[PDB]
């Protein structure tokens, strides 16, 4: 028992060992006993069973609410969450698992607003959408019953360089060389607070005109961040899915390009628009980073949606990926089907559940399995995509404590990425044990006072050692042959301390403390990996590096983070391999790179489907024996009876079936990243 | 870590008015005092009827920190005609940018505007003001003929500025050729005498110009920063500038040679808008004469634990070499938001240590965001990766962050002391502070204890005032001190000297000083700079054995040193201060004799042994590397015994052997010192007579050299001992091994055809694919997996060509991938279109490959057709056929001649079945 080996001198000190380690308060115990072991071992001694301090950690849930199965109804019965509250009690190294459920709960409420680029190239687009309120509340009625839309326009900053500024006149009308009329320039006015009355989006677009600018970059981004945090201005529904429609054709202006311009004042990511509905701070507040702009639409549950020309969709595509959470759409330079544009970037966002954490303590560690559609199970992974609108997920979430912090209680929270609701954890540490509570310092109990009496043994102070402090610090009798050494013919403390009265006390330490009965323990002598030591993401006793609930290894050099495994196309190591250190290892021949994604040998690509089809055709296939089949068939599966050869990429394939007959199918991917297949109707 | 924190001065200057934007040193050759240069971008000025013109003041140093702005223009706007401005200086930010060299000082105005002798425009030229001296002249090389946004209208010149050497003014401006960017050099002396009050639009005949481009470079910002420094060789300074919006924003630094303006090198960031290139630096950071590049991207974002992106801010360090290549590497921030990277400030050789140094500023890091300043030093081998200082803002925000630390300047030593110092500014609070370096003093202590070995029968003196012997041994303690720069020439040193300091709380201690009888002993030492040691004695005793018990643990001898400063400060009240990477405090050990008894001294024989079970050795791997050492004392006692363990230039140390039951486990330890590397393990102090040891370590060893055909271990065992000191020393040798496993595989698309083919009839001559039938792909890849690479190879590939006279497949056209180059017997694609070779004729294609190494594959693409009419043919016949291919390859030469080579070879086989 490791309780027995290291532990032993109180109460405390015997609880941190282990979680399993159990300690005897009971003073009838055998002298000699050891008084810090597991509990089954322990009771054999006869310790009173009501005296017994083993704390046990627990999760209890507080408030688990059923999850809601229709979005229509009152704000606060909607729950896409459960369980919402749970209280977690942990030891001083021990962990506790538990589960958390996500919905994506249909006829969900919505709220559009519109962000429109208004330089002088969108003058065509202006037109438009003249009518885009009527139409976009009837696509929409059919997802939605409670649809907003608001709308909102940006050039750039009205400022030097970006401004004309000469002639006098072009202050008034920049467009007055083009012998035209346009409105004088604006950084970010707010038109139309989110409302229900679609028609009014009608009236208020067809008031709105263009402006001109001089630079190709345009202002967006001082723009995004306004939209974001001016919540009672905009008027965000917190119980309602948020949608931040950025239109543009052009390049946009970032951090650091306002010094140009004279501006070198930081973006404070405040709302600075005023009564008169203008960005009042536009003209002397620099732009945001994209650092910025990711925490505040984070906090404010909003799925941002680039709606952009062709000629810059590879640059805003790019600025995605460094803004987790949103969605980029090609916009055609009319503006003409921005309607199916947003209607797509919707289905896109509901059709993904993400997870995300907020305050952890530092001392904690969160390790996630997740159990995505058709009872698949990815372990280390955090999120699900692939859903549709009133999928359940799950996942199961395990904490671990880096040892016993000082603060009692603590709390964090779980939240899906987007939604309002989430679950809060409560977290509680029972480092001390209950018998503390009637200590009695300086006692009789204790040998000439000079101690505390606890639990047990008295808490030597100065002067004094030994059980019931009975040998003091002068004595040191070299009498005693009190098991003081490891095995005879070793130094009594191996040399890391002297053995005074029997019990060794270790002497001076480099950078840490020493510990056990023979000094032998310590927790600044563990294993090394390329010179550094432990690696710091765990603890360091008696030489053992011993890592997180999300890093392993003896040396804890190996994360359990899956984004570095994570395939463009959004599953794990392309399908062929496993994580483990943040790397993929293929496990299928010829697979290679860094998600076994480049295997060029593989099997023809319709070699796969045709396990598939045959799922999806007949009832065949070991797949379907196993009735696993609907977990691979993840691709759309379309019936005909002539191939429809009209297609670029289209693989015409066929193979021979168990019957006599062939079958012919066809398969191809596009850019919106739906994969689909054509089956003929018979066999040939 | 030498700058003085505790007393700094502090400058301030107007509410509002941006004072420490920009700063600098102005040293005028002329006089004896120097000063330091402010600009105040927002000031208020004296000019007729121009707000916020913008100020450059000159603040002194010892004395009253007094700031006085300098003239360099005292007129408003000129008149192109009656009520007709010719340039608007209101909010021009004059002082935005500033530099000096020697007598000279430019200051710029970036957002000057003018109206043009064309039109009555209003464009951004910028312009900048150089005082040489007494004489002060315009510069503004944007102002030319060139005028509307798609020439140099919207330049900004002037936005950064330095100064060459030869006495070249290097100008940047990011708003050329519709903000392209803009680099302008010319020469001082140009500048100043072809100046011409009159004249709006001079032409300089030396310049140097970048020049417009593709419209794909638009909004690019060359100029954004500048720097200057040699980078190929001729003595003549090149040009450095940021690209922070070049590349799709991931931003650039092009290096442009500094005599004909011609592009040199180019760098480029990682990630899109971290603005890669804000700032740019050129110094020799590890004393080679080649000047190294340092590039600022404040807002980089790196993930953390977990994975999320965080904005940190990065730097990039580009040591140059004499091959013209730079070896990079990356240093990140320590705060989210704090926008590390923002300056990157050359402080030359801050502690005089033979090496420059540098600072990195953080503007909005530390508590709440006044800022924070890290300071770093350079070693040999680059830039030393974790600050060796922290200086933190000391104002609290007014009305916007106070961005300590957006702007620096360092590498001149303003108070003469022999050390350079830093100018900090934090226009945010309209503030400038000076920071000044320290002396650095080293110091080498010195103890020794010459009886060792102290026999507790040895009665040799006796103590003051009474009769009893003791046996005593001596204490020696020396101390040497010295360092550059003003110092003074005596130092007082307190030193405090303890024996037995391993006892601790209330244990009693086994020695005492003599004269005293207390076991600590202190003493004022005065050190004379100089070269000579100085020492001194003191005589020590063992307490009687009846006090004390324990007679085996050694007895700690310890001296710490302290150095009272304020005593050494200088006129000023400078302190000087102890290097940072020498211990302040020395020790020894001195060990009663442990019965040894052959003649009251101890005679130790050590002796080792070592083995593995890696008899050989692979070029790269999951090196599982071990050793087994033996050691043993077939003598008597040996006192503070040791192993050491040399290694070769490749090679790693991972820990004792931990799992293994036999294995003895002991406390082994790793240090790199004195130009070479060993790892070091007590074996026991002492270790007994007839002592018997085994131990175990694993290392790790790759090699790259390919010089060299084994790796080797050389180890010893050390003692304290007074003659047997030494082991007899042995070597332990393991050779390399070369195994560059090689797999060859391929596959077939389809994996089978049917026949009759839709959409196909026979027609007399055919000219597109369709015509003669399907498409079949063959494809093969040649992969090494070994942990061995090997540098060339060649492949076979047999294919029927002909069977019953029918042609069968029909090649269409190559495709490949990696370093071969391949050929055929028989034409490709002999007719104009736009079951193996053992029965049939064959068609053969050979190609020969270069170095693949461990990991990497090449790949063979061949898209041929099948012929269908001789497939119809064939089901006439009513035969089958399940057509076959086959390929082969062999590995001809290794990179590694100097090892035995041995022969790979393997084939694959391949299919494509036809039927009905």
């Amino acid at each position: 028992n490791i309780c027995t080996t290291r532990g032993v001198s109180s109460c405390q000190q015997c609880l941190a060992v282990s979680p399993m380690c159990a300690w005897c308060s009971d003073e009838a115990l055998p002298l000699g006993s050891p008084r810090c072991d597991l509990k089954e071992n322990l009771l054999k001694d006869n310790c009173a069973p009501e005296s017994i301090e083993f704390p046990v950690s627990e999760a209890r849930v507080l408030e688990d609410r059923p999850l809601s199965d229709k979005g229509s109804g009152d704000s606060s019965q909607v729950t896409q969450v459960s369980p919402q509250r749970i209280a977690l009690r942990l030891r001083p190294d021990d962990s506790k698992n538990f589960s958390i459920q996500v919905r994506q709960v249909e006829d969900y409420p919505v709220d559009i607003y519109y962000l429109m680029d208004l330089s002088y190239s969108m003058k065509d687009d202006l037109w438009s959408i003249q009518n885009l309120g009527t139409k976009l509340a009837t696509q929409m009625r059919k997802l939605t019953s409670n649809l907003r839309i608001g709308f909102g326009a940006f050039v750039d900053k009205p400022v030097s360089p970006y401004m004309y500024i000469s002639p006098p006149e072009a202050l008034e009308n920049p467009c007055y060389d083009m012998k035209t009329t346009c409105l004088p320039m604006f950084g970010y006015k707010h038109v139309l607070t989110l409302t229900d009355q679609v028609t009014r989006f009608n009236e208020e677009v067809k008031k709105q005109s263009v402006s001109r600018n001089r630079d190709a970059p345009e202002g967006g981004f001082d723009a995004i961040m306004q939209a974001t945090v001016c919540d009672e201005k905009i008027g965000w529904r917190n119980d309602a899915s948020h949608l931040l429609v950025f239109t543009t054709d052009a390049k946009t202006h970032i951090a650091l390009d306002g010094r140009l311009a004279g501006i070198v004042q930081p973006n404070d990511g405040q709302c600075h628009v005023g009564s008169d509905n203008h960005y009042s701070a536009s003209t002397t507040m620099d732009y945001p980073s994209l650092g910025l702009m990711t925490e505040k639409l984070s906090q404010k549950n909003i799925n941002l949606i680039f709606a952009v020309t062709e000629n810059v969709v590879n640059l805003y595509q790019n600025y995605s990926e460094l803004i987790p959470g949103t969605t980029v759409g090609v916009l055609s330079m009319d503006s003409s089907n921005v309607l199916q544009l947003i209607v797509d970037a919707y289905g896109k966002i509901r059709s993904k559940v993400e997870l995300e954490v907020r305050d952890l303590p530092e001392e904690l560690s969160l390790s996630f399995n997740a159990t995505c559609l058709n009872n698949e199970v990815i372990p280390g992974l955090k999120s699900c995509m692939g859903l549709k609108i009133g999928d359940t997920v799950s996942f199961s979430i395990e904490a671990k404590v880096r040892g016993c912090p000082q603060e009692k209680e603590k709390s964090f929270t779980i939240k899906p990425v987007g939604f309002k609701d989430s679950l809060i954890v409560q977290v509680t540490f029972d480092c001390d044990c209950a018998c503390q509570a009637q200590a009695e310092p300086n006692s009789h109990r204790c040998n000439n006072g000079n101690g505390t009496f606890e639990c047990g043994v008295c808490r030597c102070g100065p002067g004094w050692l030994g059980s019931q402090c009975e040998c003091s610090e002068e004595d040191y009798r070299p009498s005693q042959q009190d098991e003081c050494s490891p095995r005879e013919g070793q130094p009594v403390c191996s040399q890391r301390g002297e053995c005074l009265c029997g019990q060794c006390v270790c002497h001076s330490s480099d950078f840490g403390k020493i510990t056990g009965k023979y000094c032998e323990c310590d927790d600044f002598s563990c294993v090394r990996y390329k010179g550094e030591m432990c690696s710091g993401h765990g603890q360091c006793s008696c030489g053992d590096c011993l890592c997180d609930s999300d890093w392993t290894g003896y040396y804890c050099n190996c994360t359990t983070r899956t984004d570095t495994c994570m395939s463009s196309n959004g599953l794990l190591c392309s399908g062929r391999g496993k994580c483990e250190c943040g790397s993929c290892v293929c496990i299928q021949p010829g697979s290679y790179g860094d998600t076994c994604e480049k295997c060029p040998t593989c099997p023809d690509a319709c070699t796969f489907k045709k396990e598939c089809v045959e799922c999806k055709k007949f009832d065949r296939g070991a797949l379907h024996d196993e009735n696993t089949c609907n977990r691979y068939c993840r691709d759309e599966i379309e019936s005909v009876k002539e191939l429809k050869d009209t297609g670029k990429d289209a693989v015409n394939c066929t193979y021979k079936n168990e019957d006599d007959c062939v079958v012919r199918f066809q398969y191809y991917e596009d850019s919106s990243g739906k994969s689909i297949l054509y089956v003929v109707e018979e066999p040939e | 870590f030498n700058l003085d924190v505790d007393s700094p001065a502090e400058y301030s200057g107007p509410e509002g008015s941006y004072f420490g934007f920009a700063v600098d040193f102005f040293v005028p050759s002329a006089s004896s005092r120097m000063f330091l240069l402010v600009g105040a971008p927002k000031a208020n000025t004296t000019q007729p009827g121009i707000v916020e013109g913008g100020q450059v003041l000159k603040c002194d140093w010892s004395s009253t920190r007094r700031c006085q702005p300098i003239e360099f223009d005292a007129t408003g706007n000129r008149d192109y005609a009656k009520d007709d401005p010719l340039e608007f200086k209101s909010h021009q930010w004059f002082g935005a940018s500033v530099r000096s060299k020697q007598d000279k000082i430019l200051a710029c105005a970036p957002l000057y505007h003018w109206r043009t002798e064309m039109k009555q425009e209003r464009e951004p030229v910028g312009t900048c003001f150089l005082q040489d001296g007494t004489k002060t002249v315009e510069y503004a090389p944007c102002r030319s003929q060139d005028i509307d946004a798609d020439g140099q209208g919207f330049c900004q010149g002037g936005f950064s500025i330095d100064f060459t050497k030869a006495d070249r003014v290097l100008l940047g401006g990011p708003g050329s050729f519709y903000w392209q960017g803009q680099l302008i050099s010319d020469q001082v002396a140009e500048i100043v005498s072809k100046y011409d009050p009159n004249v709006y639009s001079i032409k300089y005949n030396n310049q140097l110009a970048t020049r417009t481009a593709q419209a794909i470079f638009d909004d690019s910002y060359l100029g954004y920063s500048v720097a200057v420094g040699d980078f190929n060789g001729d003595g003549i300074d090149d040009f450095v500038s940021g690209v922070p919006r070049a590349a799709r924003t991931l931003g650039m630094v092009y290096i442009y040679d500094g005599k004909n303006m011609s592009s040199l090198y180019n760098f480029t960031g990682e990630q899109m808008a971290a603005y890669f290139g804000f700032s740019v630096a050129a110094t020799d950071i590890n004393g080679d004469d080649y000047a190294d590049v340092f590039i600022g991207a404040p807002l980089f974002m790196d993930r953390g634990s977990d994975g999320k992106l965080q904005e940190v801010g990065q730097v990039s360090v580009s040591l140059q070499r004499a091959s013209g290549d730079f070896q990079t590497t990356k240093l990140n921030g320590f705060e989210v938001f704090a926008r590390f990277g923002s300056a990157i400030a050359p402080l030359g050789d801050l502690d005089q240590d033979g090496f420059n140094d540098i600072a990195i500023a953080a503007p909005y890091g530390g508590e709440d965001k006044k800022g924070i300043v890290y300071i770093f030093n350079g070693r040999s081998t680059g830039l030393n990766a974790v600050p060796s200082q922290i200086l933190e803002g000391q104002w609290a925000a007014r009305s916007m962050p106070p961005s300590f630390g957006y702007s620096m300047k360092g590498a001149t030593d303003i108070d003469k002391n022999g050390y350079p110092d830093l100018i900090v500014g934090a226009f945010g609070v309209d503030r400038a502070i000076l920071y000044r370096a320290r002396p650095v003093i080293t110091v080498n202590a010195g103890l020794e204890v010459y009886p060792s070995i102290l026999n507790q029968d040895n009665k040799t003196c006796s103590l003051p005032g009474t009769a009893l012997k003791v046996s005593c041994f001596n204490v020696r303690f020396c101390l040497k001190a010295d360092g550059k720069g003003v110092l003074p020439r005596k130092l007082n040193f307190q030193v405090e000297l303890l024996l037995d300091k391993l006892k601790q709380k209330g244990a009693i201690r086994r020695a005492l000083f003599l004269y005293s009888r207390s076991p600590s002993h202190s003493k004022n030492m005065t050190i004379s700079r100089g070269g000579l040691m100085q020492c001194e004695e003191l005589i020590a005793y063992l307490r009687d054995e009846s006090e004390f018990r324990d007679k085996l643990t050694p007895i700690t001898i310890f001296m710490e040193y302290r150095l009272d400063y304020r005593t050494a400060a200088d006129t000023t009240g400078l302190q000087p201060i102890l290097n940072q990477f020498t211990p302040a405090n020395i020790s020894r050990q001195a060990h009663i004799l442990l019965d040894c008894g052959e003649d009251n001294v101890c005679k130790p024989k050590l002796e080792v042994s070592v083995d593995s079970d890696q008899k050989k050795i692979y070029i790269g791997d999951d090196n599982p590397l071990t050793l087994i050492v033996k050691a043993q004392n077939q003598g008597e006692g040996a006192y503070e015994a040791e192993l050491i363990v040399s290694i070769p230039l490749q090679a790693d140390f991972i820990g004792v052997v931990r799992n293994n039951e036999a294995l003895a486990r002991l406390s082994c330890a790793f240090k790199t010192e004195n130009q070479t590397r060993q790892v070091v393990c007590d074996l026991g102090n002492p270790m007994k007579a007839g002592t018997q040891l085994l131990a175990g370590l694993r290392f790790s060893v790759h090699q790259q050299s390919e010089m060299d055909t084994s790796v080797k271990f050389d180890l010893q065992i050390q003692s304290s001992n007074l003659f047997d000191k030494v082991s007899p020393v042995v070597s332990h040798k393991v050779d390399l091994a070369v195994l560059a496993a090689v797999e060859i595989r391929g596959v077939s698309s389809p994996d089978h055809v049917f026949l009759p083919i839709p959409n196909w009839e026979h027609k007399e001559n055919p000219e597109t694919e369709e015509d003669v039938g399907p498409v079949v792909q063959h494809i093969y890849e040649l992969r090494n997996n070994g942990p061995s690479s090997f540098s060339k190879a060649m492949l076979h590939l047999q294919w029927p060509y002909k069977y019953n006279n029918n042609t069968l497949l029909y090649i269409l056209h190559y495709d490949i991938d990696g370093p071969m180059n391949c050929t055929s017997d028989m034409e490709i694609n002999p007719l104009r279109i736009k079951l193996g070779c053992g029965v049939a004729q064959c068609l053969k294609i050979v190609c020969q490959v270069g170095r693949l190494d461990r990991g990497k594959s090449a790949i063979l693409y061949v898209k041929s057709l099948l012929w269908t009419e001789t497939f119809m043919n064939k089901e006439n016949q009513n035969h089958s056929y399940s057509l076959k291919s086959s390929a082969s390859f062999n590995v001809i030469e290794f990179p590694y001649k100097n090892l035995p080579i041995e022969d790979i070879t393997n084939s694959t086989l391949v299919t494509t079945n036809v039927t009905w």
